C-alpha cells in the first residue's frame, strides 16, 4: 500500500478459493454418486481438485511470511484464527460424545422411555482397556512429549538438530497410533452397521483417527520446513499451531479412552 | 481488474459483502417464488395445481401447466410436489437468503469499516467462505432435480430433515441436500472465524470494546453462536448420511437408535440459528434509529449485553422446539421455564429503541418507516414465542399454523425488515447512486399491507386445528386462506418492484456526492469516506477524534 | 514509507490476553455444569 | 350423529370444549392473549406517539440524555414479575396434563403410513382407521361422486371429506381414557384439538397421554408431523357414547364388524 501506517495484512487478488469451492462441489456430488452404484471418478477428481487448491493455498501462505509479511499484529491474528479453528472442532466431537453418552445412560429397549434397556448392547463385547487402548494411549502422550520437546528447543535453547529429532519421533509414533488403531478395527468383536454401539463406537473414534492422520502429516511439513531452515525462535507460527493441535488429538482421545474404553465396560 | 479478476479471485471484503448481498437476493427470489406456488395452491380447497397426471409430460412440459389451474375431478393429489416445495423454502431460506445477506454481505462489508479497519483479517478465506457458499446452494438446488422420494425428484422431508423419513426417503435427492448444508456450515464457520479475529485484533487505536458500533457487536455476538452451533449440526447430519449410505443405526429403533436424540442434537443449533438470523437485525436498527432520530441510542452498554444476554440463552432452550415428540415433564419444565428468560434481554432493547426515538427530532426517511416497522411486528412475533413457549399451550400450537405466523412475523416481518432497512439506508455508500423516496415509501407501504394479510389469518387458522405442510385441507378454512394467499401475490408484487427501485437506481439513480448523504447524526466511520467508498479504505488509519 | 512491525499492539496483546482467560473460564464453568446436572438428574 | 369438534367456516376462534384439558388450555390462552394484547397495544402508542410528538417539525432540537437508571430497572423488572405470574397460572396446567391417571379404559395407537392403528388391550379389539378417500376404499384422496356417496352412507356430509374415517374409535363418556401412542415406521402425531390433547408417535418409543370427554359426539383430529405424501390424509375420527351403548359396542367389535 503505497502510503500505509499500519502492518496488517493486506493481499493481492487470488484464485485459490473459487477453484477448491468447485472441486468440493464436484467431489461431494461425486461421492453422492459413488454411494448409489455409480463410478468413483467424479468423487476424486473433486478431491484432487481441493488437494491441490489446499497445497498451493498453504505453499503461498508460507511464501508470503518469507516476504516479511507477516509482521507482529499479522502473527497474532493468525494464532487467534487458528484457536477458533481447534475451538469449532471441539464441538464437532460434543456431537459424537453426546450420542454415546445418552444411549449408555438411556438405552432403548421395549418399555423406553418409561424403562431403560442394558448397555452395553446386549452380546456386545466390549474391548480391554488395559491390552491395546493404554497402549494407543501411552503412545500418544508419549508423542505429545516429543512434539513439545522440539518446541521447547527451537523457542529456548534454538537447537534446530534436537528440533527435528523430536519432530520426526513424534511423526513416526503418530502414524503407529494409526496402525495400532486399524488393528483394532480388524480385531472388532461387533459390526458397524445395524446396532448403535457400533455407529457410535466407529463414528466416534474413527473421527478421532481422521485428526491424528491430519495431525502427524501437519507435522511432517514442519520437518520438511525445519529442514530447509524455515523456523527462528520469534518467527514459528506453523509450529504453534501444529502443537497446539496435537495437543488437542491427544486431549479428544484422552477423553474417549475415558468415556468409552474405561467407563463404558 | 478484468471482471474475473474482480469477483472471481477477490480479496477485498466490500465486494465480497456485495457478492453476498445480490446472491441472497438471487436465491431469495427465487425461493421466494415458491411460495407463491404454494399459497397459488392453497388459495382455494382441493388439489387443483399439484397433479399427478404432470409428471408424464416431460419437466419442460408439466411446468408450465401448473401455473394454470385444473378441475379437482382431473386433479390427481401429488403430496410430494408440495412436500418439495415447502422444503425448499426452508432450506434455501434458513441457509441461503437472510444469513449470507444479513451476516456477510452487511457483515463483511461494514463491520469493518465500523472498527477503522483496512481489511478484514484473513482476506483469503473470506473469498472462500463466499465460493463454498455457491457450491452449498448449487448442492441443495440440483437436489430438486434428482431422483427423491417417492420416484418423483426432490426429498419433500422438512428442512430440518428428522429421521426415520428422511432415512427412509429414496434416491439420493436427500443426499445433496444433507452435504448442501455441510458446505453451509463451512461458509458460516470460515466467516465466523474471520469475525471473531478481525474484530478483537483489527480494531483502530483507541477503540475499546465498549467504544463499538452496535451493528458491529451484533455481528460479534452473531459470529460466535455460529461457531459454537454449526459443528454440532455437521454431526446430526453426519448421522443422517451415515444411517442412510452405511446402514448404521443412530435413529433406527431396529437396531436401538432413537429419532427424539436426532431432534436434540438438531435443535441444539436450531435455536442459535434464529438468534443468528435476527441478531444483525437488531444492529441494523440501532444505526438507523440513532441516525435518523438524531441522537445517540439509549443505553449503549444494557443493548451490548442485552445482546451476550440472548445468544448465551440461545444454547439452553432448544427442547422447546419438541414439547410433543415426548419428553420427561422435567424436561418440558427446564425448557418451558428457560425459554421464558430470553424475554427480558429482547424487551430491553425494545424498550432502549423507543427510548432513543423519546427526546429526539425524527425524519421519517425509507429506512426508519423498516426500523419502526419491524419494532411492532417482531414484538407481535415475540410476544407468540411466549406463548409457544408454554408446554401447555403449545399441544394445540404444535405443528399447526399458529407457529407458522409465529416465525414469519419474526422472520419476514422481522430480520426482513431489517434486511430492508440497511439496504435503503446504504445504497448510496456502496453505489454511488441514492434510490428515490418515492417508491422506497411505497414498496414499504406495498409490504407492511401485503405481509400483514399474508400471515395474520394463519393465526386464525392454527387456533382452528389447521395442521403445517399439508397440501390440502378441510372446507371450513377456506376463508382465510384466500386471504394469506391474497395476501402473499401482493407481497410478491411489492419485492418486484423493490428490484426495480433498485435496478433503476444503479442506473439512473441520483448520482451521490456528499460522504454523508443523511445528517450529522450518522456518526460511523463508513460516513467519514467516498460514496463509494476507496478500494482501500483505511491505508491511513483512523484518528482517534476523526469521529 | 515501509515500516514493516514497528506498529503499536499493546492494546492487542491485552485483548488476547482477556481473550484467552475468558475462554478457559467460560469452558470449566459449563464442564462443571455438565457435571452438576449429570448428579443431580441423570 | 353429533359432530362437535370440527373446523369452522371463517372461525378465529377455538373447538369446543369436550374436556377439561380442553377447558383449561382455552382459559389459559385467553389470560395470556390478553396480557400481550395490553403489551403490544402498549408498546404501538409509544412507538406511534413518540414519531408524532417529535417529528422533527414539532420538535426541531434534539435531545442527549442516554439513561434514566429508575426507568430501566422497571421496565426490567415488570415484565419479569409479569413472566413469573404465567407461570403461576401455567406450570400447574402443564403438570395435570402430563401426570397420567388411573385408566377406567385404555387403547394403543400406532401411526402407520397412511394410516391408525387402534388396540384395545383389555377387551381384545383390534381393527384400523382410513379416510374415507384412501386408496384403501376406492379413491385417490379427493372428491368424487363415489367418494361423495360413500360418506353420505358413512353418516357425513360432503364438506368433511378429509375428516372423516372408516373406522372410528368408540369411546364412553365420564371416562378416562389413557392413549400409548407409537409410530410403525416413520414419526407422525396423534391429536384431538377438542380434548386438548397431541402427542407424537415415535417409532421405538410408547408416549401416554389421558383425555376425559365430559359430552358425546364426533371430534376429528389429523396426522401432525410430515410423513410422507399422504400425511394430509391420515385423519383421525373420535367416537364418544354412552356407557351402555359402549358395552354393546365391545360385542358387536368382536365379530369382526368394526363400525358403530
Ligand atoms: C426467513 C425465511 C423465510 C421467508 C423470508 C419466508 C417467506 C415467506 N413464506 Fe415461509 N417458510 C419458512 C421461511 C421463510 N418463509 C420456513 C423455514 C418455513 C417452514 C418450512 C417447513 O415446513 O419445513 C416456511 C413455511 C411457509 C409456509 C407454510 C408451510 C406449510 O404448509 O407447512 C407458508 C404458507 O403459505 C409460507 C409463506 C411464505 C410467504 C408468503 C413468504 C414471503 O414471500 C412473504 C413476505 C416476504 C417477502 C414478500 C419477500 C422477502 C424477500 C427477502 C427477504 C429477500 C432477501 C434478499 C434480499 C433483500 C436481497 N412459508
Ligand atoms: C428470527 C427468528 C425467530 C426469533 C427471533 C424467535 C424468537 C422466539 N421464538 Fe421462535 N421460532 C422461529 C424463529 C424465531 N423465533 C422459527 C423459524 C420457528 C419454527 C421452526 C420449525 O419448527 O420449523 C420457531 C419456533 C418457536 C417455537 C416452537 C414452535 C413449535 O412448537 O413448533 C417456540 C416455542 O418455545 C419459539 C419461541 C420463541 C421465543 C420465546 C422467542 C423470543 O426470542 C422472542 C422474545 C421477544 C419478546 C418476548 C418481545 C420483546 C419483549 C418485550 C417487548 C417485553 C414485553 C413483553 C413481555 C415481557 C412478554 N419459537
Ligand atoms: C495418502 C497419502 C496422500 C498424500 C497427499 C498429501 C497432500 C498434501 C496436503 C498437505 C497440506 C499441507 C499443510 C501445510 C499447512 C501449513 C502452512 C504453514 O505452516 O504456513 C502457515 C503459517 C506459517 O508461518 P510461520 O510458521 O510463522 O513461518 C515461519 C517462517 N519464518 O502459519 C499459518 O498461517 C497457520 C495456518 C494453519 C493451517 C491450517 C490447517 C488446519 C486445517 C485442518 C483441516 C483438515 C483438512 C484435511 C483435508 C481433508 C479433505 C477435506
Ligand atoms: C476443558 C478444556 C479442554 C479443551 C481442550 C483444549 C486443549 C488445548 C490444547 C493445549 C495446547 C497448548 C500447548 C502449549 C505448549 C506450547 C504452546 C504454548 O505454550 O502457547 C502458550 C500461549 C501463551 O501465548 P502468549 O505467550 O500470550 O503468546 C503471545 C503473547 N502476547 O497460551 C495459548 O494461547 C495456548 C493456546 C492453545 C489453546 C488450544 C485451544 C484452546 C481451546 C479452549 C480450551 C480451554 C480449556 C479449558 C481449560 C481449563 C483449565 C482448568
Ligand atoms: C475435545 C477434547 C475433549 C472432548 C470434547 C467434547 C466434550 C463434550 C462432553 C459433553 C458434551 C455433551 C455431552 C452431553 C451428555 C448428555 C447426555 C444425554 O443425552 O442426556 C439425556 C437427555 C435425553 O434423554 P431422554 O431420552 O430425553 O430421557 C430419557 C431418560 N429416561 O439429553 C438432554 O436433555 C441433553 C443433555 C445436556 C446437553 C448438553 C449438550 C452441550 C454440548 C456442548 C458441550 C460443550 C463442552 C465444552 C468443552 C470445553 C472445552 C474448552
Ligand atoms: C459444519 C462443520 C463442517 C466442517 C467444515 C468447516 C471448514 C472445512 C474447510 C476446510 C478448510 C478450513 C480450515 C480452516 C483453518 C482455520 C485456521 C486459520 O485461521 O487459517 C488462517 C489462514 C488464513 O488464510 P488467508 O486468508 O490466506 O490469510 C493470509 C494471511 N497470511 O487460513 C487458511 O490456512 C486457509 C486454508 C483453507 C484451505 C482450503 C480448503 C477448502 C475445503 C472446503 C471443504 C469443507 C468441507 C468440510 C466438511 C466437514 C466434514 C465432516
Ligand atoms: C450456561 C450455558 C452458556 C451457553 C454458552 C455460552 C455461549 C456464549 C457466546 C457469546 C459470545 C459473546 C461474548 C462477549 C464477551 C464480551 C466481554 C467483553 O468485551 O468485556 C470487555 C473486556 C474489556 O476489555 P477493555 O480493555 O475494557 O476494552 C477493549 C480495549 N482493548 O474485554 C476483554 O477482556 C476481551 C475479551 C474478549 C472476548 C472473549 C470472547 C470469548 C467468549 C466466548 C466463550 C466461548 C465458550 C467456549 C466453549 C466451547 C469451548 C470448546
Ligand atoms: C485425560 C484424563 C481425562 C479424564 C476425564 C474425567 C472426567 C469425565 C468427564 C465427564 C463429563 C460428561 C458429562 C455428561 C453429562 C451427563 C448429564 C446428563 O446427561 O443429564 C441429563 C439431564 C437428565 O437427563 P434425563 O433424561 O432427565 O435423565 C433423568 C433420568 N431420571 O437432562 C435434564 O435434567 C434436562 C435439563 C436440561 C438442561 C440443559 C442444560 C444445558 C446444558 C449445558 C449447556 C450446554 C451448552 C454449551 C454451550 C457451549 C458454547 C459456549
Ligand atoms: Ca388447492
Ligand atoms: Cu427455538
Ligand atoms: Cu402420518
Ligand atoms: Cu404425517
Ligand atoms: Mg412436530
Amino acid at each position: 500500500a503505497h502510503a500505509k501506517n499500519h502492518d496488517y495484512h493486506i493481499l493481492p487478488p487470488s484464485i485459490w478459493p473459487f477453484m477448491a469451492s468447485v472441486g468440493a462441489f464436484v467431489m461431494l456430488f461425486g461421492a453422492v454418486l459413488w454411494m448409489h452404484g455409480s463410478g468413483p471418478w467424479m468423487g476424486l477428481i473433486g478431491l484432487v481438485v481441493v488437494l491441490y487448491t489446499m497445497f498451493g493455498w498453504w505453499s503461498d501462505v508460507v511464501t508470503e511470511s518469507l516476504e516479511g509479511d507477516h509482521t507482529p499484529v499479522v502473527r497474532l491474528g493468525l494464532r487467534w484464527g487458528f484457536i477458533l479453528f481447534i475451538m469449532s472442532e471441539v464441538m464437532f466431537f460434543s456431537a459424537w460424545f453426546w450420542s454415546f453418552f445418552k444411549h449408555a445412560l438411556y438405552p432403548m429397549g421395549p418399555e423406553s422411555p418409561i424403562i431403560d434397556g442394558i448397555f452395553p448392547p446386549e452380546g456386545i463385547i466390549t474391548f480391554d482397556p488395559w491390552h491395546l487402548p493404554l497402549i494407543n494411549t501411552l503412545i500418544l502422550l508419549c508423542s505429545g512429549c516429543a512434539a513439545t520437546w522440539a518446541h521447547h528447543a527451537l523457542v529456548h535453547e534454538n537447537n534446530r538438530r534436537d528440533v527435528a529429532w523430536g519432530l520426526a519421533l513424534a511423526i513416526a509414533l503418530g502414524a503407529l497410533f494409526t496402525v495400532f488403531q486399524a488393528y483394532e478395527y480388524s480385531h472388532a468383536a461387533f459390526g458397524f452397521a445395524g446396532n448403535i454401539y457400533g455407529a457410535n463406537f466407529f463414528m466416534a473414534t474413527g473421527f478421532h483417527g481422521f485428526h491424528v492422520i491430519v495431525g502427524t502429516i501437519f507435522l511432517l511439513v514442519c520437518l520438511i520446513r525445519v529442514q530447509r531452515g524455515h523456523f527462528t525462535p520469534e518467527k514459528h507460527v506453523g509450529f504453534e499451531a501444529a502443537i497446539w493441535y496435537w495437543h488437542f488429538v491427544d486431549v479428544v482421545w484422552l477423553f474417549l479412552f475415558a468415556s468409552i474404553y474405561i467407563w463404558g465396560q | 481488474r478484468g471482471f474475473f479478476t474482480r469477483w472471481f479471485m477477490s480479496t477485498n471484503h466490500k465486494d465480497i459483502g456485495v457478492l453476498y448481498l445480490f446472491t441472497g437476493g438471487l436465491v431469495g427470489l427465487i425461493s421466494v417464488a415458491f411460495t407463491v406456488y404454494m399459497r397459488m395452491e392453497l388459495m382455494a380447497p382441493g388439489v387443483q395445481f399439484m397433479c399427478a397426471e404432470h409428471l408424464e409430460s416431460g419437466l419442460v412440459k408439466g411446468f408450465f401447466q401448473s401455473l394454470w389451474p385444473s378441475a379437482v375431478e382431473n386433479c390427481t393429489p401429488n403430496g410430494h410436489l408440495w412436500n418439495v416445495m415447502i422444503t425448499g423454502h426452508g432450506i434455501l431460506m434458513m441457509f441461503f437468503v437472510v444469513i449470507p445477506a444479513l451476516f456477510g454481505g452487511f457483515g463483511n462489508y461494514f463491520m469493518p469499516l465500523h472498527i477503522g479497519a483496512p481489511d478484514m483479517a484473513f482476506p483469503r478465506m473470506n473469498n472462500l467462505s463466499y465460493w463454498l457458499y455457491v457450491a452449498g446452494t448449487s448442492l441443495a438446488v440440483a437436489s430438486l432435480f434428482a431422483p427423491g422420494g417417492n420416484g418423483q425428484l426432490g426429498s419433500g422431508i422438512g428442512w430440518v430433515l428428522y429421521p426415520p423419513l428422511s432415512t427412509s426417503e429414496s434416491g439420493y435427492s436427500t443426499d445433496l441436500a444433507i452435504f448442501a448444508v455441510h458446505l453451509s456450515g463451512a461458509s458460516s464457520i470460515l466467516g465466523a472465524i474471520n469475525m471473531i479475529t478481525t474484530f478483537l485484533n483489527m480494531r483502530a487505536p483507541g477503540m475499546t470494546m465498549h467504544k463499538v458500533p452496535l451493528f458491529a457487536w451484533s455481528i460479534f455476538v452473531t459470529a460466535w453462536l455460529i461457531l459454537l452451533a454449526l459443528p454440532v449440526l455437521a454431526g446430526a447430519i453426519t448421522m443422517l448420511l451415515t444411517d442412510r449410505n452405511f446402514g448404521t443405526t443412530f435413529f433406527q429403533p431396529s437396531g436401538g437408535g432413537d429419532p427424539v436424540l436426532y431432534q436434540h442434537i438438531l435443535w441444539f443449533f436450531g435455536h442459535p440459528e434464529v438468534y443468528i438470523i435476527v441478531l444483525p437485525a437488531f444492529g441494523i436498527v440501532s444505526h438507523v434509529i440513532a441516525t435518523f432520530a438524531k441522537k445517540p441510542i439509549f443505553g449503549y452498554l444494557p443493548m451490548v449485553y442485552a445482546m451476550v444476554a440472548i445468544g448465551v440463552l440461545g444454547f439452553v432452550v432448544w427442547a422447546h422446539h419438541m414439547y410433543t415428540a415426548g419428553l420427561s415433564l422435567t424436561q418440558q419444565s427446564y425448557f418451558m421455564m428457560a425459554t421464558m428468560v430470553i424475554a427480558v434481554p429482547t424487551g430491553i432493547k425494545i424498550f432502549s429503541w423507543i427510548a432513543t426515538m423519546w427526546g429526539g427530532s425524527i425524519e421519517l426517511k425509507t429506512p426508519m418507516l423498516w426500523a419502526l416497522g419491524f419494532l411492532f411486528l417482531f414484538t407481535v412475533g415475540g410476544v407468540t414465542g411466549i406463548v409457544l413457549s408454554q408446554a401447555s399451550v403449545d399441544r394445540y400450537y404444535h405443528d399447526t399454523y399458529y407457529v407458522v405466523a409465529h416465525f414469519h412475523y419474526v422472520m419476514s416481518l422481522g430480520a426482513v425488515f431489517g434486511i430492508f432497512a440497511g439496504i435503503y439506508f446504504w445504497i448510496g455508500k456502496m453505489s454511488g447512486r441514492q434510490y428515490p423516496e418515492w417508491a422506497g415509501k411505497l414498496h414499504f407501504w406495498m409490504m407492511f399491507v401485503g405481509a400483514n394479510l399474508t400471515f395474520f389469518p394463519q393465526h386464525f387458522l392454527g387456533r382452528q386445528g389447521m395442521p403445517r405442510r399439508y397440501i390440502d385441507y378441510p372446507e371450513a378454512f377456506a376463508t382465510w386462506n384466500f386471504v394469506s394467499s391474497l395476501g402473499a401475490f401482493l407481497s410478491f408484487a411489492s419485492f418486484l418492484f423493490f428490484l426495480g427501485v433498485i435496478f433503476y437506481t444503479l442506473t439512473r439513480g441520483a448520482r451521490v456526492t456528499a460522504n454523508n448523504y443523511w445528517n450529522e447524526h450518522a456518526d460511523t466511520l463508513e460516513w467519514t469516506l467516498t460514496s463509494p467508498p476507496p478500494e482501500h479504505t483505511f491505508e491511513q488509519l483512523p484518528k482517534r477524534e476523526d469521529w | 514509507g515501509h515500516v514493516a512491525g514497528s506498529m503499536d499492539i499493546t492494546q492487542q496483546e491485552k485483548t488476547f490476553a482477556g481473550f484467552v482467560r475468558m475462554v478457559t473460564w467460560a469452558a470449566v464453568v459449563i464442564v462443571a455444569a455438565l457435571i452438576f446436572l449429570a448428579l443431580a438428574n441423570a | 350423529l353429533e359432530i362437535i369438534g370440527r373446523p369452522q367456516p371463517g372461525g378465529t376462534g377455538f373447538q369446543p370444549s369436550a374436556s377439561p384439558v380442553a377447558t383449561q388450555i382455552h382459559w389459559l390462552d385467553g389470560f395470556i392473549l390478553v396480557i400481550i394484547a395490553a403489551i403490544t397495544i402498549f408498546v404501538t402508542l409509544l412507538i406511534l406517539y413518540a414519531v408524532w410528538r417529535f417529528h422533527e417539525k414539532r420538535n426541531k432540537v434534539p435531545a442527549r440524555f442516554t439513561h434514566n437508571s429508575p426507568l430501566e430497572i422497571a421496565w426490567t423488572i415488570v415484565p419479569i414479575v409479569i413472566l413469573v405470574a404465567i407461570g403461576a397460572f401455567s406450570l400447574p396446567v402443564l403438570f395435570n396434563q402430563q401426570e397420567i391417571p388411573e385408566a377406567d379404559v385404555t387403547v394403543k395407537v400406532t401411526g402407520y403410513q397412511w394410516y391408525w392403528g387402534y388396540e384395545y388391550p383389555d377387551e381384545e379389539i383390534s381393527f384400523e382407521s382410513y379416510m374415507i378417500g384412501s386408496p384403501a376404499t376406492g379413491g385417490d384422496n379427493r372428491m368424487s361422486p363415489e367418494v361423495e356417496q360413500q360418506l353420505i352412507e358413512a353418516g357425513y356430509s360432503r364438506d368433511e371429506f378429509l375428516l372423516a374415517t372408516d373406522t372410528a374409535m368408540v369411546v364412553p363418556v365420564n371416562k378416562t381414557v389413557v392413549v400409548q401412542v407409537t409410530g410403525a415406521d416413520v414419526i407422525h402425531s396423534w391429536t384431538v384439538p377438542a380434548f386438548g390433547v397431541k402427542q407424537d408417535a415415535v417409532p421405538g418409543r410408547l408416549a401416554q397421554l389421558w383425555f376425559r370427554a365430559e359430552r358425546e359426539g364426533i371430534f376429528f383430529g389429523q396426522c401432525s408431523e410430515l410423513c410422507g405424501i399422504s400425511h394430509a390424509y391420515m385423519p383421525i375420527t373420535v367416537k364418544v357414547v354412552s356407557e351402555e351403548a359402549y358395552a354393546a359396542w365391545l360385542e358387536q367389535a368382536r365379530g369382526g364388524t368394526y363400525e358403530l
